[PDB]
RNA sequence: GCAGUCAAGCGUUCAUAGCGACAUUGCUUUUUGAUUCUUCGAUGUCGGCUCUUCCUAUCAUACCGAAGCAGAAUUCGGUAAGCGUUGGAUUGUUCACCCACUAAUAGGGAACGUGAGCUGGGUUUAGACCGUCGUGAGACAGGUUAGUUUUACCCUACUGAUGAAUGUUACCGCAAUAGUAAUUGAACUUAGUACGAGAGGAACAGUUCAUUCGGAUAAUUGGUUUUUGCGGCUGUCUGAUCA
């Protein structure tokens, strides 16, 4: 929610910490992204800084075509499934953890994303509302 | 074509330790080394 | 102001109540409660639970107001 | 005149506007510096019209449509959809879609007289994209990408394409939809060429990134 | 030597000590800046805290991404009925501080009050305020020598009140008598405005208006001895530690030789005092209305009142302040509510709201209708009923 | 280790914007030596975890002064310890070194803070293996494997909690003293404007969100279930149906 992020993103619930593996959401060869890092992480002793449904995060592809394996680059959140309130009323959740690989600016490098995306992910990078299938 | 990529990554500052006495140069393990200046402080 | 339909019984959800299921394959579920939300985890058919409507409208339980009569017809003739 | 613009900092219009031949909208969260490019040129012409839809600042890929028929999802309340029925003309022919495949912006990529879709779309909705805009509907794929919306701008005129395409494949294209294509690219070297600007007959709206030899190849085969 | 990690400290250092409160009903520490340019006024109220229930209203705030949007809410009821005023309390300053001068009381009280100034009520033989009603008995020479007293002198003035208990689903008989501090002009009309309201009603719409921000002052919710962890917030140990894992390890260094005020031990927790403030009224609801949780979009002849009514409390037959947010303190305790120190002028202290809908369903457990005559209808006819 | 003084060479001209050699004058007790005053009828001998507080010789955060300061990006110095200073791979480690986030990943003290607070990987009993040494018993501060962590109920301190006696008893207040808290960052707009031959590229005022910390609260969402509240299931016992 700010590297070269259109918007400012109201705070919704953390579900995804360092070491988790979601799965590849785009088709550029990844399969699952294990997450190392949160862009615009706090810090507090002993606290796993955690990604939520829209945040840029680093990751490496542990499973996936041998190019994009054994190396650190950025990548963004379409899907969670801890559940959020939203301000208009209604607790939601997806079925599952899922992220497209992304370069700094935000612009995506997949050309299609499978399965639905997040409202709140659409509105803050307009590249993933580009190549978005459904939204929400 | 060309000058376009930064193909920065490494930092442009970096540091050295140095005994002042002897005249050796430190390395990250325990090696002291021995170089006075040219060839090897290059490498 | 709006307020959408249970998707496991059939019940009426007011404002800011009940979770929603957005799932893999793009379908979006509303559930009132934990009841009907667990029921949906488990895996069970709503037809067979006898307190659903969806119960109650397929077996013709309480049918008194819709099996009963009422007015509609009309003839102007020009 | 192919006018640069941005939103907020987004060099990518066709994600915040879409512009026909009777209509015009756009994102509602904008500067001053935003709507001088749309109203100036345009000026007592045709009705620019605010507006969010799904509560999201994302219309352009949110909606599709041409002259006479504008295609939007069931999300749209009653506040968004009766704005709507009083600002644009008598003419046009408003409508919800009822399909779980997307937003209809990236699916959805047509003009007058010919219309490109996506290639999994049901018969169930398809006839409705054809009786609302009044259009033959044909299922096609730009160079293999289903996603046809945000890799291709169409017009009466002309249309620019991704730029990763065959000879042949855009000379097929040319017997369906009866005009002249160039494969070409926008805003300083985005493929993304759909969402990166927008266009019409009387204007042709872009990025501010757009640089001057890419510039002419747009204003060029689009005939202005 | 040195911590090896910074981290701040677990709890605030200017909320001590930690000691169960004096009283359950909180002490006003602070009135508002007296203006004598405007008129009387009373900048505090009482009342008892009924519960809690949800909102939606339209968002009416330029520049933000939820504008002229729907957003569902949380808000407190606290349960207001008319206060009774009784008597007049003037304060002279001195180089020592604020001394009352004189207290003046009504010639007639409610048994309500009579009642606070007992402990054994029923073996009493009733005897209160009989010597000091004999006084208001001539035409009033000892009395009006006690107005003529606060007008001389006196530089604030402060009004003796206190609550009709009785009108409330409450067990208790014995009603809440407090001070209220005016601040209105010149210190003889302040009185002369507590001469004609000895034995005189004071309703709510009278001080708080809508959308005012205000405060409100409490004792907390109670929990007794509690250990350092959830009192304070600190680190459970690991698993293998020998006798016990709530705990502080470290409790102190070897110099000073003494365990320090500024750690952490176990002890009370709850029962304390706290003022909350910057809280929106979202509504003054009338009590002799049947349309009380009626709105402009709902249209729906109700009260605030839900279904099988409010948990361990009752019905609300009365007037509210139903206040955006939660307060401090459990329901049906005593509540201060205050008018603001300051004019606070924001962007958000301001905002005007209007109300779409109020949720009445039962609070008693996952309740799914509105209203009773809701239920027969979704339902239909039963084995009981019609 | 840290600080002046003098200033060699540098810094295209130019000692002193800034780098800064050698000399000469000091402070520190976070290093290591030197000594043997205290303790051998015993002051628990590493590190880590946990947690408070203090120092400034200030990494960041506020306001400033200098520049070989056009702008942007920096460098040097002043007031200031109010407020913060992280997540991980290898190692028992301190130390070290890497990956990553960040506004910043500053340095130190408190019996080299802290074992009737823990842990016991390390060192340092007895078992056992190797290597070198020794005729041998055996040595090695060389490597390697397994090896008991006791007691609070006393006084004091800290935390909470009662309480005699000031004619009795009840209600409403005053405020001496003591404590005290909020913190940092993004986006839009200002503006592709100021400045610059170009490349590049700000800021105050406004709007909106968020990070760390704190005090409450339980409409809703989620967690908990001896409501043993309702329903199901197994085996057995009450002759079977019920219970
Ligand atoms: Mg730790
Ligand atoms: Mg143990
Ligand atoms: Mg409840
Ligand atoms: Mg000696
Ligand atoms: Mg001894
Ligand atoms: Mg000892
Ligand atoms: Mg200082
Ligand atoms: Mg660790
Ligand atoms: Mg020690
Ligand atoms: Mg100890
Ligand atoms: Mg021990
Ligand atoms: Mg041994
Ligand atoms: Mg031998
Ligand atoms: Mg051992």
């Amino acid at each position: 929610s700010g590297n070269g992020a259109q918007g400012t993103k109201f705070r919704i619930s953390l579900g995804l910490p360092v070491g988790a593996i979601m799965n590849c959401a785009d088709n550029s060869g990844a399969r699952n992204l294990y997450i190392i890092a949160v862009k615009g992480s706090g810090s507090r002793l002993n606290r796993l800084p955690a990604a939520s449904l829209g945040d840029m995060v680093m990751a490496t592809v542990k499973k996936g075509k041998p190019e994009l394996r054994k190396k650190v680059m950025p990548a963004i959140v379409v899907r969670q499934a801890k559940s959020w309130r939203r301000r208009d009323g209604v607790f939601l959740y997806f079925e599952d953890n899922a992220g497209v690989i992304a370069n700094p600016k935000g612009e995506m490098k997949g050309s299609a994303i499978t399965g639905p995306v997040g409202k709140e992910c659409a509105d803050l990078w307009p590249r993933v509302a580009s190549n978005s299938g459904v939204v929400v | 074509k060309l000058t376009v990529d930064i193909t920065q990554g490494i930092p442009r500052e970096a540091n050295i330790s140095f005994c002042r006495n002897c005249e050796r140069f430190l390395q990250p393990p325990g090696q002291w080394i021995r170089a006075e200046l040219e060839s090897r402080e290059l490498l | 102001m709006k307020v959408e339909i249970d998707s496991f019984s059939g019940a009426k959800i007011y404002p800011g109540r009940g979770t929603l299921f957005v799932r893999g394959d793009s379908k979006i579920f509303r559930f009132q409660n934990s009841k009907s939300a667990s029921l949906f985890k488990q895996r069970k058919n709503p037809r067979r639970i006898a307190w659903t409507v969806l119960f109650r409208k397929h077996h013709k339980k309480g049918i008194t107001e819709e099996v009963a009569k009422k007015r509609s017809r009309k003839t102007v003739k020009a | 005149m192919a006018t640069r613009t941005q939103f907020e900092n987004s060099n990518e219009i066709g994600v915040f506007s879409k512009l026909t031949n009777t209509y015009c909208l756009v994102a509602v969260g904008g500067s001053e510096n935003f709507y001088s490019a749309f109203e100036a040129e345009l000026g007592d012409a045709i009705p620019i019209v605010h507006t969010t839809i799904a509560g999201t600042r994302i219309i352009g890929r949110m909606t599709a449509g041409n002259r006479r028929g504008l295609l939007v999802p069931t999300q749209t309340t009653d506040q968004e959809l009766q704005h709507l029925r009083n600002s644009l003309p008598d003419s046009v022919k408003i409508q919800r879609v009822e399909e779980r495949l997307s937003a209809l912006g990236n699916v959805i990529c047509c003009n007058d007289y010919v219309a490109l879709v996506h290639p999994d779309i049901d018969r169930e909705t398809e006839e409705l994209i054809s009786d609302v805009l009044g259009v033959e509907v044909f299922r096609q794929t730009i160079s293999g990408n289903i996603l046809v919306g945000s890799y291709c701008s169409l017009s009466n005129q002309g249309g620019l394409v991704h730029p990763q395409t065959s000879v042949q494949d855009q000379e097929e294209l040319s017997s369906l939809l009866q005009v002249p294509l160039v494969a070409g690219t926008v805003n300083r070297g985005s493929s993304v060429v759909g969402a990166g600007m927008v266009v019409n007959d009387y204007l042709a709206v872009t990025g501010l990134d757009t640089t001057a030899p890419e510039l002419s190849v747009i204003e060029s085969i689009f005939r202005l | 030597s040195h911590r090896k990690y910074e981290a701040p400290r677990h709890g605030h250092l200017g909320f001590l000590p930690r000691k169960r409160a004096a009283s359950i009903r909180a002490r006003v520490k602070a009135f508002p800046k007296d203006d004598r340019s405007k008129p009387v006024a009373l900048t505090s109220f009482l009342g008892y805290k009924a519960g809690m229930t949800t909102i939606v209203r339209d968002l009416d705030r330029p520049g933000s991404k939820f504008h002229k949007r729907e957003v569902v809410e949380a808000v407190t009821v606290v349960d207001t009925p008319p206060v009774v005023v009784v008597g007049v309390v003037g304060y002279v300053e001195t180089p020592r501080g604020l001394r009352s001068l004189t207290t003046v009381w009504a010639e007639h009280l409610s048994d309500e009050v009579k009642r606070r100034f007992y402990k054994n009520w029923y073996k009493s033989k009733k005897k209160a305020f009989t010597k000091y009603s004999a006084k208001y008995a001539q035409d009033g020479a000892g009395i009006e020598r006690e107005l003529a007293r606060i007008k001389k002198y006196a530089s604030v003035v402060r009004v003796l009140v206190h609550t009709q208990i009785r009108k409330t689903p409450l067990a208790q008989k014995k009603a809440h008598l407090a001070e209220i501090q005016l601040n209105g002009g010149s210190i003889s009309e302040k009185v002369d405005w507590a001469r004609e309201h000895f034995e005189k009603t004071v309703a709510v719409d009278s001080v708080f208006e809508q959308n005012e921000m205000i405060d409100a002052i409490a004792v907390t919710k109670g929990h007794g001895f509690e250990g350092v962890t959830h009192r304070w917030g600190t680190k459970k140990l690991p698993r293998k530690t020998h006798r016990g894992l709530r705990k502080v390890a470290c409790i102190g260094a070897w110099h000073p030789a003494h365990v320090m005020w500024s750690v952490a031990r176990a002890g009370q927790r709850g029962y304390h005092s706290r003022t909350s403030i910057n809280h929106k009224i979202y509504r003054v609801g009338k009590g002799d209305d049947e349309a009380n949780g009626a709105t402009s979009f709902d249209r729906t002849k109700k009260t605030i009142t839900p279904m099988g009514g409010f948990v361990h409390y009752g019905e609300i037959k009365n007037d509210f302040i139903m206040v955006k947010g939660c307060i401090p303190g459990n329901r049906k305790r005593i509540v201060t509510l205050r008018k603001s120190l300051y004019t606070n002028t924001s962007r958000k202290a301001l905002e005007e709201v209007s109300l779409k809908w109020i949720d009445t369903a039962s609070k008693f457990g996952k309740g799914r209708f509105q209203t009773p005559a809701e239920k027969h209808a979704f339902m239909g006819t039963l084995k009981k009923d019609l």
